[PDB]
């Protein structure tokens, strides 16, 4: 696996950029590495970009970059999850907060997860 | 407002042994 992290600048948008050119140079090399004359076998390419625009388009067409996966802006039912990731049954919790729960402190934080959860979505 | 690329040129060196 070779991951190209920000891949959103990655050596350009091609045919663009006025203080920089060495995307004419650069580009091309990466483009026929991959799915070139002779193809590579076993090896994937992962790359991770902030301005999908902003990479070129003859990288991002099928054959190069062949699966491509979109992450949202996390919902409701998603925050919950997020939440739930960091809020573990392990952090030191108030006794005054486990009064109304009877020290079940699973219960409590998920009904603290849902009104975190109802305070920031309202 | 523009950036440069390097191209070297050697120099000479010999040495004996």
């Amino acid at each position: 696996i070779v991951f190209f992290d920000e891949m959103d600048s990655i050596f350009r948008t091609r045919g663009t950029g006025v203080s920089s050119d060495v995307e004419t140079t650069v580009v091309p090399q990466l483009l026929s590495e991959i799915d070139g004359v002779e193809g590579l076998e076993n090896v994937i390419v992962i790359g991770a970009s902030n301005r999908e625009d902003m990479i070129d388009p003859a990288i991002l067409r099928p054959g190069r970059l062949d699966v491509k996966i979109k992450i949202e802006r996390p919902d409701a039912e998603a925050a919950q999850d997020i939440y739930s990731k960091y809020l573990t049954e392990f952090l030191p919790v108030h006794a005054d907060d486990l009064a109304e729960f009877d020290g079940d402190r699973s219960a409590c934080i998920k009904a603290m997860i849902e009104k975190v959860v109802d305070r920031m979505y309202a | 407002g523009s950036m440069a690329q390097e191209q070297t040129k050697r120099g000479g060196g010999g040495g004996d042994d």
